[PDB]
């Protein structure tokens, strides 16, 4: 039997989950870096799209699973009783706690204030702001408040890493060239040389391996 | 209608024959109270008989309804 | 229940509006876990293939 | 006791639909299993047979599951299906690896095109390479270890103990597939480095030869020579080195709960 | 030899010993394979080849319900002389009472009259035993002065025992002279 | 004992260690029932053993 | 019908056969056959899905009636055969075997094996003994073990198939692109060129003459 | 072994020594899977190989079936001469009073 | 030869002698697969051809 | 529920009326919500794979 | 024991290692019995043993 609302719930949330983890959740960063790292590489197709995104999944799930599983341990709870519509928004609301604090922690608190001001202000005939002190407002941005300023600053941040990346190889392309022209074994292209150099250097150093500890760590300690 | 490979009317000529006794000699006593028994049974053969034939064919019915 | 009480309670009024419940919820619930397995699925592939 | 009979079938139907979970991923990676293969009311109706059919308990009691939240338990089965999706398809990414190293090597850079039953970019000597794996990989019966390894899964590690992939392990995985594929390339990389150089030295006599344009008329040719004299080997070194094992189950998972 | 069938097979209106002779007539028995039971009783058990199986069950259930059409129930007559007594019943209008006197079909007939469990006995094998069921109620006797004698319907054991019945009745009466 | 023992599963569920003397064994069982939070009974055939 | 539980299960079979032919029956091997000749050509909408499995039915027909047609007359059969609970699931179940008989002539024996051990262990116990039946008569193998081994036993072999046929295309495609990058045509697409010279082998071929002729002559001597 | 069937079986109209009878004339008989329950009593249970179990099952049903068409309650009749009174009913007729003695 | 089919067939009012005369009269009676049976009863046997 | 388990309410035309309005107006309630929430969620879909 | 023995699918889980004499296999049954946790019967024709 139970409660035919809440089925509705679970069948349509089931049905917007894969853009939920496309959009807000740490997968975004992740299949980012490492496409970026294969273009710097200058051999697309190696590895597959199919190989990367498919890690990218599968570790974006140690970061996220533990807080949905605690959200559902949190309303499987028999213990609980209410009086009002406003008593149960506040307890539902509290069930979500777990995810807005991940958001909050990992975004940028004004363009997060920017929309929050932006869903009401076309509302309002007045300038001032202080007219509710910060700390309820400041502990309660709005989901849909955070999840934008939180995409949009995980894409930032995923180019600042890859920019990084991208130097080395920039220096041996360099130094190729200017081999070939030392030498004035000038009518030879270099890439056909420095491509076979970047990937056997990057290989024989786990780049990825290295490349992916860095990343996890960030979320997770790994012990 | 048999089911295929499975192993495994008197009553009307006794009616029949107790009317004819009694057309000719409508005013015996022994004769009124004879038919009268028969005709009373055959009745209720009858009824009970299609009664069942009915039953049987509505169920068959509501079986091939119950897929379609 | 395997050879206890009795078998062929298809006729007590009581009881068979007792069954009615089960027989219909327990279709349910296994009707709907169908569907959750290929949600959960097609959202993996989707999430693949882009 | 009398609905006995209907029950038991609802709990086949269950296990079937919790084990569709862990089954199709794996049918989505495999090159003979994908849906620009078998496609339409087949593929369905093959699935969850062989889930049926690997199943590890008895079909007829009841479920274990009915007190548990759905979704944390379908999305675990799911990402255990997506790992297992990629173990037994390390063989054939090496060898697609191989092609595209190769075709891009010789030129040929515009050939490639994505292929819609996967979204991948597939070059000419790549798809060839990724086909022939298959069919040895097929002959050699290996089809029954993919049912085993399927089989042991469940036995080793169970959907109510909270399985898990081993995430030191993961982290290792994609350099140990680009390792291979490197070390299995190089012998022509090498031939072509020094024939371009050995071009370009020459040119040094004639500076209005183009030791370019004379470079691309000859590297294909030398490609297909010099792998055509390496081919053979190709069907030993996939078969058995690579291939997967029921075996190495222990390392990869473990049991949370 | 994996493919031996075997059934148990019961009978109402035939004997297993009945059975054994219409194979024998027919050709069909089979020594390796005889029909395992009692020939007193209606029920055996076979075992056998497909074909021989199949065809023994066949034809014992049709055989037994064309015997099923038949009966067997020969009702006797038995006609029995009175040596000792008037066959009629009597009155006596004694000045206090009319006063009646029953004769023995009266007696008798009055005292089986709606029976219906089977008649044993008097004091002062399947075929068979469905013979021995029939009912007393069936008993009909009619008295027929003309000669002094019962006319008596029933089975040759029913009659058998109206006979000694009677013939434990009447006995010859003494004379008494009263002064 | 001499009694075939049948424990629960939430019973199962704890460990002990240690050197014990099984003398008296109903007066020791009736002791560590106590320390340990289980309960217990006996009808007879079989002794049952529960959290 | 004499019978009204021998309606039910007529109409429970007549509502489940579909499935039965998607999954036992050799459609599902012409199906992928022709799928992976129109991969092969690189075309991608034609001819329609509807067209090639159009065609794969009705070749499937030819294959299957005869046992279809056996196990109707044997059904439909009205002489007296059976008595009793025993006598009726015997004669049930020798009706199937004119079925059983297509699966294991086709099933591959090592599959069949695995299924029959990996049921065997789920009833009785994983210490049951494992068989390893190497020399085997397969003492009539359950229909559910049995079915899933064919269905394996078919993707396997049509994926074969359908490899030998690609290597002429695979030839065009290699042999254009060298002669292009001989000519320094960086920037010419092969794909191009190199589709009309497949449509032209293949109709020089008469490719769908010779496949169907063998596909068929692989079911009956 | 692990195959051994059992069961418990309950006749109105035959008695245990009838169907033990009954198996040994049959020669069907096994002393290593006897039957076991009260010859008086119809109640017993039996244990064994699968062909034996059924046969016995279906025997014992079918004969104690078949016994419905038997009847065994058989009347008797019995002559007892009164040799100190008269057996009718006796009127008295009292010049006041007309009396009966039953 | 598998084709040989066989069954039992009972008559009511027609005897076996009374059969036989009848198939000898069509010309149809074939001394390779007789009726076996009790010519007195109404109840046989026959296999051979499905004809 | 209440309506049907009391024996004075499930008994009288008067009553037994009203019932049948309090149930069919349960039936079009949940099925509008139902409907809204899909055609909504289906949009987001809709273009989200566009 | 002269009689066939059944052993149930939960019982043959259990491991047994060493050299055993069968001078008297009833006392031995039962001391085996209580030290593993098994019961059994007997019904005259087989014996029975379960977890
Ligand atoms: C919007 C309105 C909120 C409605 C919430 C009510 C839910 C309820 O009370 O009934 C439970 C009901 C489920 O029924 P139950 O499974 O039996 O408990 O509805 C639901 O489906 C639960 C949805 C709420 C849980 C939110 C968890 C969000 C975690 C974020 C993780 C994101 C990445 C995913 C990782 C992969
Ligand atoms: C792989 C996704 C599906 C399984 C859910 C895994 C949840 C995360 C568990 C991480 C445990 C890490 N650990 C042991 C260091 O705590």
């Amino acid at each position: 039997m139970g409660n035919d609302i809440s089925l509705i719930a679970l069948l349509a949330f089931s049905t917007l989950l894969p853009f939920i983890i496309a959009s807000g959740t740490c997968f975004v960063k992740f299949s980012i870096v490492f496409v970026m790292v294969r273009n710097a590489l200058g051999l697309q197709q190696i590895p597959s799209n199919m190989t990367l995104n498919g890690v990218a999944l599968l570790l974006s799930m140690f970061v996220m699973w533990p807080i949905m599983h605690d959200a559902y341990v949190y309303f499987e709870d028999e213990d609980v009783t209410f009086n009002d519509i406003s008593s149960l928004s506040k307890h539902v609301d509290e069930g979500l706690d777990g995810y807005r604090d991940y958001l909050i922690k990992y975004s940028d608190r004004e363009l997060v204030q920017f929309f929050e001001n932006a869903q009401l202000k076309r509302q309002y005939g007045e300038e001032t702001e202080t007219v509710k002190r910060d700390k309820d407002e400041i502990e309660k941005p709005s989901i849909f408040a955070l999840l934008p300023a939180y995409a949009l600053s995980e894409i930032k941040s995923a180019f600042k890493i890859g920019f990084y990346l991208y130097l080395p190889f920039v220096v041996v392309d360099l130094v190729v060239s200017s081999v070939l022209l030392a030498l004035g074994m000038m009518m030879m292209s270099p890439v056909t040389i420095s491509t076979p150099i970047k990937l056997v250097l990057f290989v024989a150093l786990d780049g990825w391996t290295l490349l992916s500890k860095g990343l996890i760590l960030q979320y997770m300690d790994i012990a | 209608t048999p089911w295929s490979g499975y192993l495994d009317d008197n009553l009307q000529t006794q009616v029949t024959e107790a009317l004819d006794k009694l057309a000719a000699k409508p005013s015996d006593p022994a004769l009124l109270a004879a038919y009268q028994s028969k005709l009373s049974e055959y009745n209720l053969y009858r009824n009970a008989q299609s009664n069942t034939v009915k039953v049987f064919k509505d169920i068959d019915a509501a079986i091939i309804q119950n897929f379609r | 229940t395997n050879r206890i009480e009795d078998p062929n309670l298809v006729t007590d009024p009581k009881e068979l509006a007792i069954s009615q419940e089960m027989i219909s919820d327990y279709n349910l619930y296994v009707s709907m876990v169908s569907t959750l397995t290929r949600k959960g699925v097609g959202a993996v592939e989707t999430l693949l293939r882009s | 006791m009398f609905y006995a009979l209907y029950f038991e079938i609802h709990h086949l139907v269950a296990s079937a639909a919790l084990g569709f979970a862990r089954v199709a991923p794996i049918f989505f990676f495999l090159p003979f299993l994908n849906s620009g293969v078998l496609s339409g009311a087949p593929r369905n109706a093959i699935i969850i047979l062989v889930a049926l059919g690997v199943w590890p308990h008895a079909l007829n009691e009841a479920p274990p599951f009915l007190s548990v939240a759905m979704i944390p338990l379908v999305l675990q089965e799911a990402a255990v299906g997506v790992m297992l999706g990629c173990l037994l398809s390390w063989p054939f990414w090496v060898m697609h690896a191989l092609g595209c190293i190769i075709d891009n090597q010789r030129g040929a850079t515009l050939s490639s095109s994505i292929d819609p039953a996967n979204g991948i970019d597939t070059s000419e000597m790549a798809n060839f390479l990724n086909m022939f794996a298959a069919v040895v990989y097929l002959q050699n019966g290996g089809l029954v270890t993919m049912v085993d390894v399927l089989n042991k899964s469940y036995q080793l590690c169970d959907p109510m103990n909270e399985c898990t992939p081993s995430l030191p392990p993961l982290l290792t995985f994609i350099n140990q597939v680009a390792q291979n594929a490197l070390v299995l390339a190089s012998p022509v990389v090498l031939v072509l480095l020094l024939s371009e150089v050995f071009l370009g030295l020459l040119s040094r006599f004639a500076p209005q030869m183009n030791a370019f344009a004379i470079s691309l008329t000859v590297k294909s040719g030398i490609a297909v020579l010099i792998m055509l004299l390496y081919f053979s080997p190709v069907l030993p070194d996939n078969v058995l080195r690579l291939s997967f094992q029921a075996t190495g189950l222990s390392s990869w998972f473990y049991e949370r709960g | 030899a994996s493919e031996m069938r075997n059934a148990v097979v019961s009978l109402r209106n035939v004997s297993l010993n009945e059975f054994n002779n219409f194979l024998k007539r027919s050709g069909l028995y089979n020594k390796n394979y005889p029909l395992r039971g009692d020939n007193r009783k209606g029920t055996f058990y076979v075992s056998g080849p497909p074909v021989y199986v199949d065809m023994v069950v066949n034809a014992a259930t049709m055989m037994d319900k064309q015997n099923d059409g038949i009966e067997l129930g020969r009702q006797k007559i038995g006609v029995m002389r009175l040596n000792n007594t008037f066959v009629g019943d009597r009155t006596y209008n004694l000045r206090d009472q009319k006063m009646v006197i029953p004769g023995i079909a009266t007696a008798i007939e009055r005292l089986l009259q709606g029976e219906e469990q089977p008649l044993g006995n008097i004091v002062s094998s399947l075929q068979e035993a469905l013979k021995q069921n029939a009912a007393a109620g069936n008993i009909k006797i009619v008295a027929y002065p003309d000669t002094n004698s019962l006319l008596v319907k029933g089975t040759a054991e029913q009659v058998h025992f109206i006979e000694m019945l009677v013939k434990a009745l009447d006995v010859a009466k003494r004379h008494v002279e009263l002064s | 004992l001499k009694e075939p023992v049948i424990v629960s599963k939430m019973a199962a569920r704890k460990k002990i260690t240690g050197n014990f003397e099984f003398h008296d064994p109903n007066a020791l069982l009736e002791k560590l029932s106590l320390q340990l939070g289980l309960i217990w009974y006996f009808d007879g055939q079989a002794i049952y053993i529960y959290d």
